[PDB]
RNA sequence: GAUGGGGAAGCUCCGUUUCAAAGGCCUGAUUUUAUGCAGGCCACCAUCGAAAGGGAAUCCGGUUAAGAUUCCGGAACCUGG
RNA sequence: GCUUGUGACGGCCCGUGAAAAUCCACAGGAAGGAAUAGUUUUCAUGCCAGGUCGUACUGAUAACCGCAGCAGGUCUCCAAG
RNA sequence: UUGACAUUGUGAAGAGACAUAGUUUCUUUACUUAUUCAAUGAAGCGGAGCUGGAAUUCAUUUUCCACGUUCUAGCAUUCAAGGUCCCAUUCGGGGCUGAUCCGGGUU
């Protein structure tokens, strides 16, 4: 592998030539979604603060 | 006289444990800071086989809070706990299946596994395919816990020592007949060379305490003492009781 | 006033000053002469019937040649000791513990005439 | 403002890694310090004996400030001057014909252990310091005790080096002044007492005074909230 | 199987990362100059142990009394620079 | 068809069937870098270099071990009708 | 294996004798610095304080706990972004705070 082309060796995507992209569609969702949930979560518990 | 078979697995040649295929050690996390004020999450990348283990290992890894890299334990796998999953462990962590938490935190009639002896000696206590301990309460001023061991033998550690939630993998498995030789060949062959056993009834007299005569016979009382010199300890050693066990077990 | 501040729980020899050699008299008055040269280097020519064979046809001259010395040094003496330039350096330790060294020259140079410069033949 | 951002980094467990913190209460000593840190400590918890516990109670640095400035006055000859001195007569003496005293009589500080304890013995000495240092301290536990006995005024001092410095030696165990000129009489007769207040007085009383017994914090405070819940409900 | 060690009258026995102050890379600082200090790392702490395990890369043709995937011829490939 | 190679599967286990050197990838984004001309050697082409030791032959009813050119012993590949 | 002596020190309640002053000796139970055992690239210990608050005020606090993470098989590193101070404004770099205080007893 040290004696090749760099496109032998990888696929033009994030996290191209090491992860499945069925994998990197799944981490990307959870992600997004877990960093929006964050957000649910923050400003509700600023409201059980205020209404305690 | 020879030196008698037992005395010999003590230098250890061709005993030792066969150590090659073996995942590693199995042991809880270092008790650092954060498992005794709080507790920290990690994920089951992988349960798997020990070998000459009866139960699965668990592959658990966690961040570390003081560098930037993962780090990953070895657990044994407690019964119903699955890859993906999420783990728990510290004194201010939920009593799920899986979690490891301080016996302290743990109301009496808990269920847990591979505990620790002293607090931080990473496990210790019912490590084996099937068991676990019972916590069967607690003493708050000098805070230790009582716990019930699989021996039935009751027994009283700090608090601080951990344990984890649940039962340990592989429930069963001795309740199928090895069958036929060759299992229990294939059976040590991942252990140690202690099979197959001769009788020192079957040896000569060079051989062993038993050994001679022109019948097989013990010739002598096998329960011996506990006193007794390297070399004479063979058979029912300290023997309290002896004979087929009448009526019902279960310590009282 | 106050302490240091240290980082890391690991202490380490402080990384000190490592002075370097000064001799108060010397290693071995005189320095030893060139255990190697050239003429160490190549020993005999080969002149088995075999050999020679090599030298009509082959292009090569058949050296017999230091134990002690390596392909580079073979040719760089061949090199030096001939006025010829060399291709390729084959080397063979004898079944008699000598080195061979069939050497092979570039094809300006007929090795043929260059054999019987030196004298051999 | 700009286009900047604050992002307050959280540090609370499960999340972020630590950042470098100060960890000098944490760090693996070479042993060499191990062993004279847990040297000193162990000093200090068992109880130790009223005549090796009368050290400890050192000079304080006023008066001692104005001890090193009477006896920096006196100290002993310098290499220059010793030589500068014998040409004075080596020449002077052995021609112009002197008593071998073309030469003043000196007026330096005594020191050197064996030195000094025969001065006190013959009660020539007149104020004698005695390091605080000292690690064969046996060289030294006796000199309180002689000097009292030889009604001769001493003082435990601070720095074996610092009695070393003024003598021109690393270090010197003990500085003693049997001579002095009487321009100096007087700040000396002053010393004397404010010295014997704090040693020679003290002294009888010091002998019967253990040191140590002193608890490390962590268990001094330990008790320092035990023995103030038990009783003050 | 050395080493900091600990045993042993001693030949030597234990231990192999273990109660140890265990060491070296990247380029920067030089434009007195050759390499001092300046960062930041990284704590992995010997070595021996396989011609059947792992492993950078070559083939065909021709040639010798006796060598050849090693020479001759043609055509390749790997590694360093 | 035979021999071997190989794939997708299936059975078996209280047996679930090495390790390290080494090579690549990706996450990261410190940094360096263009318009009067920069960046680029994981694209092509081009130059120099590759040491040391072994290389013969027997491998057995005579080249090894059994006092020997001993009916014994001594690990393996290729395999026609 | 069992006893004695040595290693072996510090307190407090109770015994034990000049025969009901405390030198000494032992039973019990404290101490931690000797010895002992464990873990860790000796990382967050001990003590005080800020905030919350249950708590019930017998003058005001006498106290007790809390004092960043739990639907998800993601992401967490460049002495940290932010704030403020300095260099003499260059690019770069430094202090402090962000991350409270004290004791250096690694736990
Ligand atoms: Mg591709
Ligand atoms: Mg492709
Ligand atoms: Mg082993
Ligand atoms: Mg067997
Ligand atoms: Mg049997
Ligand atoms: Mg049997
Ligand atoms: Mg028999
Ligand atoms: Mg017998
Ligand atoms: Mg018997
Ligand atoms: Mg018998
Ligand atoms: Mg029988
Ligand atoms: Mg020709
Ligand atoms: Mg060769
Ligand atoms: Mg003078
Ligand atoms: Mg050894
Ligand atoms: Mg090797
Ligand atoms: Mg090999
Ligand atoms: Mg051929
Ligand atoms: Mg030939
Ligand atoms: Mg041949
Ligand atoms: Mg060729
Ligand atoms: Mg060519
Ligand atoms: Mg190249
Ligand atoms: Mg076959
Ligand atoms: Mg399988
Ligand atoms: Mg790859
Ligand atoms: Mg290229
Ligand atoms: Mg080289
Ligand atoms: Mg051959
Ligand atoms: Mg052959
Ligand atoms: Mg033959
Ligand atoms: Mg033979
Ligand atoms: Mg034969
Ligand atoms: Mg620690
Ligand atoms: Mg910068």
């Amino acid at each position: 592998y040290a004696t090749v082309s760099k496109t032998h060796k990888t696929v033009s995507r994030a996290y191209g030539g090491s992860r499945c992209a069925n994998c990197v569609k799944e981490r990307i969702i959870r992600a997004f979604l877990i960093e929006e949930q964050k957000i649910v979560k923050k400003v509700v518990k600023e409201q059980t603060e205020a209404a305690k | 006289g020879r030196v008698i078979r037992n005395q010999r697995k003590g230098a250890g040649s061709i005993f030792t444990s066969h150590t090659r295929l073996r995942q590693g050690a199995a042991k809880l996390r270092t008790l650092d800071y954060a498992e005794r004020h709080g507790y920290i999450r990690g994920i089951v990348k992988q349960i798997v086989h020990d070998s000459g283990r009866g139960a699965p290992l668990a592959k658990v890894v966690f961040r570390d809070p003081y560098k930037y890299r993962l780090r990953e334990e070895i657990f044994i796998a407690n019964e119903g706990v699955h890859t993906g999953q999420f783990i728990y462990a510290g004194k201010k962590a939920s009593l799920n299946v899986g979690n490891v938490l301080p016996l302290g935190s743990v109301p009496e009639g808990t269920i847990v596994s591979n505990v620790e002896e002293k607090p931080g000696d990473r496990g210790a206590l019912a490590r084996a395919s099937g068991n676990y301990v019972i916590i069967i309460g607690h003493n708050p001023d000098e805070n230790k816990t009582r716990v019930r061991l699989p021996s039935g033998a009751k027994k009283v550690i700090s608090s601080d020592a951990r344990g984890v939630i649940g039962v340990i993998a592989g429930g069963g498995r001795v309740d199928k007949p090895l069958l036929k030789a060759g299992r229990a060949f294939h059976k040590y062959r991942l252990k140690r060379n202690s099979w197959p056993k001769t009788r020192g009834v079957a040896m000569n007299p060079v051989d062993h305490p038993h050994g001679g005569g022109n019948h097989q016979h013990i010739g002598k009382a096998s329960t011996i003492s506990r006193g007794a010199v390297s070399g004479q300890k063979a058979g029912l050693i300290a023997a309290r009781r002896t004979g087929l066990l009448r009526g019902s077990q279960k310590t009282q | 006033k106050a302490l240091k501040v240290r980082t890391s729980a690991t202490f380490r020899l402080p990384k000190t000053l490592k002075l370097a050699r000064a001799p108060k008299y010397a290693s071995k008055a005189v320095p030893h002469y060139n255990r190697l040269d050239s003429y160490k280097v190549i020993e005999q020519p080969i002149t088995s019937e075999t050999a020679m064979k090599k030298v009509e046809d082959g292009n090569i001259l058949v050296f017999q040649v230091s134990m002690k010395a390596n392909k580079y040094q073979i040719k760089k003496a061949v090199k030096e000791l001939y006025e010829v330039d060399v291709l390729k350096v084959n080397t063979l330790v004898r079944p008699n513990g000598t080195k061979k060294a069939y050497v092979r020259l570039t094809a300006d140079y007929d090795a043929l005439d260059i054999a019987n410069r030196i004298g051999y033949i | 403002n700009p286009l900047t951002h604050s992002t307050p980094k959280n540090f609370g467990i499960g999340q972020a890694v630590q950042p470098k913190r100060n960890l000098s209460r944490y760090v693996k000593w070479p042993e060499y310090v191990r062993v004279q840190r847990q040297k000193k400590i162990l000093s200090i918890r068992l109880k130790v004996p009223p005549t090796i516990a009368q050290f400890q109670y050192t000079l304080d640095r006023n008066t001692a400030a104005e001890t090193f400035k009477l006896f920096n006055k006196y100290r002993p000859e310098t290499a220059a001057e010793k030589k500068e001195r014998l040409t004075k007569e080596a020449a002077a003496v052995a021609e112009g014909k002197s008593k071998q005293d073309a030469s003043p009589k000196p007026y330096a500080v005594k020191y050197g252990l064996n030195h000094v304890v025969a001065l006190i013995e013959n009660k020539k000495a007149k104020l004698v310091l005695i390091a605080n240092d000292v690690d064969p301290i046996e060289l030294v536990v006796f000199l309180p005790a002689l000097c009292k006995k030889m009604g001769v005024p001493y003082a435990i001092v601070k720095g074996k080096a610092r009695l070393g410095t003024l003598v021109n030696q690393k270090t010197s165990a003990v500085a003693a002044l049997t001579e002095v000129r009487a321009e100096d009489e007087a700040a000396l007769a002053k010393l004397v007492s404010t010295i014997d207040a704090n040693f020679a007085d003290k002294y009888d009383e010091v002998k019967k005074h253990w040191g140590g017994g002193i608890l490390g914090n962590k268990a001094q405070a330990k008790m320092d909230k035990r023995a103030k819940n038990s009783d003050s409900a």
